[PDB]
């Protein structure tokens, strides 16, 4: 729908596109009144650029509980700290009360491999294509919280180089074996090396062994899905 | 206008991050003297947790050489022979003085705690 | 058409003499060291805490002083800036004191019964173009009842630099520039405002020197 | 604030009119000659003292709107804006100092 | 430097306080400190809340003045009449 | 310029040792109808009623004395993680000087 | 995910990741080391990571 109004002096937020998400008729009863048609939505509001956040605005009606969402949001922005606007930094295995994300990093041009809400709100933050397996149940707002709780929680890399010092060394296969540092330390550099300790443990997921080898069988693992 | 994000994190990187991508306009004016001079710790937001197993704090129970004289001296004589001040800085009461005459014999004497102690006791009597 | 003021006193450290306001010998004659029990203590308090004397705690009044040098600088260079304080209090126990220190200083304070979100309503509330507090200053933390006020969650959701001395209950983490210290003691509030009133006005005086400064030209 | 202001000025403009066109030709005359007039030339035909036509001073029947406290640049005047109804704190922080000093020196309306 | 805090055994702090009969080696015999915590309108033994005595402690006591009842070293029903001369031990709420 | 620690080591909250049974004097700043803001200087203050000698004596500005029971006065409870603290001593009296 | 501790163990690429390959000539392996001494920790190491590659 439309984008978000302005504020009293300014603000002119209508840069960000709004984006409705699901809507459900809640019937609770009362006193005399019977069961109340009240209604409940989560809208999504952003253009992108990291400026984004989710909201919620429930209500007995339909246009007045949308811009209540939507002013929400306007004063509920999110911000994530992104890598070149193309792919996360990294996965990330999170548990939120009862949905699980299990993402994984993927180059450009490789498709949305996700939940369409996830498809949405990845569109309206600025991600282009990134792999997701939507582990246990699917609860919209558990599960959007937890992808905000996420994105919330992820260490970039030039923190991390400064925290630990050692720069970013990386052998890209697209590329040739000629290393480029991603990131570097604001001042010290650790001069040892990190502990090179082999088969470390690196709680992986079964689901990446299956696909790496392959064994990932069923009636519908990895068939065409629609296009846009 | 802005964002009330509290259970998040720190407000500085938020701001920062706001001004970055555009949200703030107008840059807040106490941001400038933020990164002048910055705290020691950023207030970032930290759930009140408990200490279930057998964590405990770091905070412990100070103690001096002359705690163990006055509770010496304590449990020897009586209660406070002297209605103590406490208005003025490093007051000399009776347990003060006693402390005081007992650091001038013991320590810097070397001999014996009960010879010592009658020596103050005596001093203080006079 | 002034931009030296976002130079001149960004520069060198203590620009309004911060460190001379106060003294650690005067800090320390207040007793403000001095702390609740362990148990009243809070979690996160322990850090800034040094030890405790038969259960009572002690703190270490050198990262005080560092903070108090910390909030006052910052209180200084947004005077110089013209903004409004808002004290805080509502222990019932120096009021009027306060009461007296905010007429004293060039700034506004309330510090009787919050009323549910007067900030963060303001719009509706208070007129649409107020001009917000931005600034805090926390004279007791901790209310007639033991729960933390609400000052620093509407200031976390209206982003302010908190200021404020923290007891052993508050949570520092959430307060911006938190100062550790005793917060019951007459001395010690007696103290800190008239270091708060000394700062505001130095603060101010440099402010109009300044200006003066600009307007030779 | 305006509007205060406004009305205001009508009335005046209604008063000399009624002063000058009507034979009271005294600018000065009572608000009972006002009565006789709405008695006379205006028979309401009610008995309502709010109903019926009453053009008087704004302020002493208007709810008037507080103006600006503060002009631009903010900062307002009194010390005790953010403590809601400025001037019912001011006059309790003033009898708790009266109090206080008088302790250390040792009907109502609707 | 000279003035860090030592860590002491925590003076300033008097030894835990002792019941009526700590020290001591309780004997099914006694029947005058056996019929001490008993009292003479219904043979009914003082608990811990008014008494104050130990686990241990008091569980012997209870065990010695159940011995005595059942062998016949004490009355069950009453309190001795022969060894009555026994200071205030317990606080006897009755009578004041 | 003496270190913080060495200011502690000889100052009277630390020079006086225990809290318990103690001869000290003590100041009032406010006068209540019944009630008197006693204060002795330290962490917390203490509160008393007019007593019997020197009744309409102890006004605003005179000496009385205390006896320190528990400067801070706390106890924990059952139902509630933090201690009800009380923030007050209402030491025993006993007169002027 | 796997319900197990060190789950690189058992991945087949780390398997395939070796490099020994025993001639045509050994015909059995047998391999044997004390646990609770922790002297043996290279023998330990052994058992536990190179035994499936091998
Ligand atoms: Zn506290
Ligand atoms: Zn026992």
């Amino acid at each position: 729908l439309g984008p978000p109004d302005p504020g009293p002096c300014g603000e002119t937020y209508e840069d960000f596109d709004t984006r409705i998400l699901e809507v459900r008729n809640v019937f609770t009863m009362t006193a005399k009144e019977g069961r109340k048609k009240s209604i409940r939505v989560l809208v999504a509001v952003g253009n992108g650029k990291g400026a984004a956040g989710f909201s919620i605005g429930k209500a007995t009606d339909r246009m007045d509980a949308f811009r209540k969402a939507k002013n929400r949001a306007v004063h509920h922005l999110h911000y994530i700290e992104r890598y070149e606007d193309h792919t996360i930094f990294h996965d990330i295995s999170l548990r939120f009360k009862r949905t699980h994300i299990k993402m994984k990093k993927q180059p450009k041009g490789y498709g949305l491999r996700c939940h369409r809400a996830i498809i949405t709100i990845c569109r309206l933050i600025g991600i282009k294509d990134m792999y997701a397996k939507v582990s246990g149940s699917i609860n919209m707002l558990s599960l959007t919280q937890g992808l905000f709780r996420g994105l919330s929680r992820q260490e970039t890399h030039q923190q991390l180089a400064d925290k630990k010092g050692l720069h970013v060394v990386e052998i890209r296969e697209e590329c040739g074996p000629l290393p480029i540092v991603v990131a570097s330390p604001r001042g010290p550099l650790r001069k040892d090396p990190e502990p090179e300790d082999e088969v470390p443990d690196v709680k992986l997921d079964w689901e990446d062994v299956k696909t790496a080898q392959g064994m990932k069988r069923s009636v519908w693992s990895n068939l065409k899905r629609a296009a846009t | 206008a802005g964002s009330r994000l509290e259970t998040v994190g720190s407000i500085f990187s938020r701001t920062r991050d706001l001004v970055r991508a555009g949200v703030l306009k107008e840059k807040p004016l106490w941001f400038d003297v933020y990164d002048a001079f910055p705290p020691l710790r950023e207030p970032v937001f930290q759930r009140p947790r408990v200490r279930y197993g057998k964590a405990k704090a770091p905070i412990q129970d100070i103690w001096y050489h002359e705690d163990r004289i006055r509770a010496k001296f304590y449990s020897v004589y009586g209660s406070g022979q002297r209605a103590f001040d406490l208005f003025n800085p490093n007051f000399k009461s009776t347990c003060q003085r006693f402390v005081e005459k007992y650091t001038e014999l013991q320590k810097l004497g070397e001999t014996d705690e009960e010879k010592l102690f009658v020596e103050t006791g005596k001093a203080l009597l006079a | 058409f002034n931009d030296k003021i976002l130079n001149e006193p960004l520069k060198h450290s203590d620009f309004f003499n911060v460190k001379e306001l106060f003294s650690v010998r005067s800090l320390f004659d207040a007793r403000v060291h001095l702390g609740h029990k362990a148990g009243c203590r809070h979690r996160f308090m322990e850090p800034y805490i040094f030890g405790s004397r038969l259960d009572h705690d002690i703190i270490d009044l050198e990262q005080t002083a560092t903070h108090l040098q910390l909030a006052l600088n910052f209180t200084a260079h947004m005077a110089y800036r013209k903004g409004i304080i808002l004290f805080i209090s509502r222990n019932r126990q120096f009021s009027y004191l306060i009461e007296n220190m905010a007429r004293d200083c060039g700034e506004y304070a309330h510090t009787r019964y919050f009323r549910g979100g007067m900030l963060t309503n303001a719009r509706l509330l208070f007129g649409p173009t107020v001009r917000l507090p931005d600034l805090i200053i926390f004279l007791h933390t901790l209310n007639n009842i033991f729960e933390p006020h609400v000052a620093v969650r509407d200031a976390a959701k209206m982003n302010i630099p908190t200021v404020g001395i923290v007891d052993t209950n508050c949570n520092p983490c959430l307060i911006t520039y938190p100062v550790p210290g005793n917060d019951d003691s007459p001395l010690a509030v007696h103290l800190y405002c008239r270091l708060f009133q000394t700062a505001i006005t130095r603060a101010k005086e440099k402010r109009q020197q300044v200006e003066a400064l600009y307007r030779l030209q | 604030e305006d509007f205060i202001k406004k009305q205001i000025e009508e009335f005046n403009i209604g008063k000399r009119h009624l002063a000058n066109m009507m034979g009271e030709d005294p600018e000065t005359f009572t608000q009972e000659d006002i009565d006789r007039a709405i008695a006379y030339l205006f028979p309401s035909g009610l008995f309502e003292k709010r109903a019926r036509p009453v053009m008087k001073h704004p302020e002493q029947i208007f709810p008037r709107q507080r103006a600006i406290q503060w002009g631009e640049d903010g900062r307002p005047f009194h010390y005790l804006f953010y403590t809601g109804k400025q001037s019912y704190y001011s006059l309790m922080h003033d009898v708790y100092g009266m109090l206080l000093n008088l302790e250390k020196h040792q009907r109502w309306l609707i | 430097n000279e003035d860090l805090p030592i860590s002491m055994e925590n003076p300033y702090k008097e030894p835990l306080k002792k019941c009526i009969l700590c020290g001591k080696h309780v004997d099914y015999k006694n029947v005058q400190l056996l019929s001490q915590f008993v009292s003479p309108f219904t043979g009914c033994i003082y608990g811990r809340h008014i008494t104050g005595l130990c686990g241990k402690k008091q569980k012997e006591i209870t065990k010695a003045i159940k011995r005595a009842q059942i062998m016949g070293f004490m009355p069950v029903t009453y309190k001795d009449p022969a060894y009555l001369k026994d200071p205030k031990v317990c606080n006897i709420r009755y009578r004041e | 310029v003496e270190s913080f620690a060495s200011m502690l080591r000889h100052s009277p909250l630390t020079q006086m040792g225990p809290a318990k049974d103690k001869l000290v004097i003590g100041r009032i700043f406010h006068i209540v109808e019944n009630d008197l803001y006693i204060d002795f200087g330290g962490k917390f203050h203490c509160v008393c009623r007019r007593p019997e000698v020197d009744g309409e004596k102890y006004q605003k500005g005179t000496r009385v004395r205390l006896r320190l029971l528990d400067l801070e006065l706390t106890s924990r409870f059952l139902g509630a993680t933090t201690d009800t603290t009380v923030l007050e001593a209402n030491a025993v009296l006993l007169g002027i000087q | 995910p796997m319900k197990g501790r060190f789950p690189i163990r058992r991945t087949l690429q780390y398997l395939s990741q070796g490099n020994v390959v025993f001639k045509d000539s050994v015909k059995v392996m047998t391999v044997n080391y004390n646990t609770h001494g922790e002297l043996g920790e290279g023998a330990r190491k052994f058992v536990f990571f190179n035994i499936p590659q091998i």
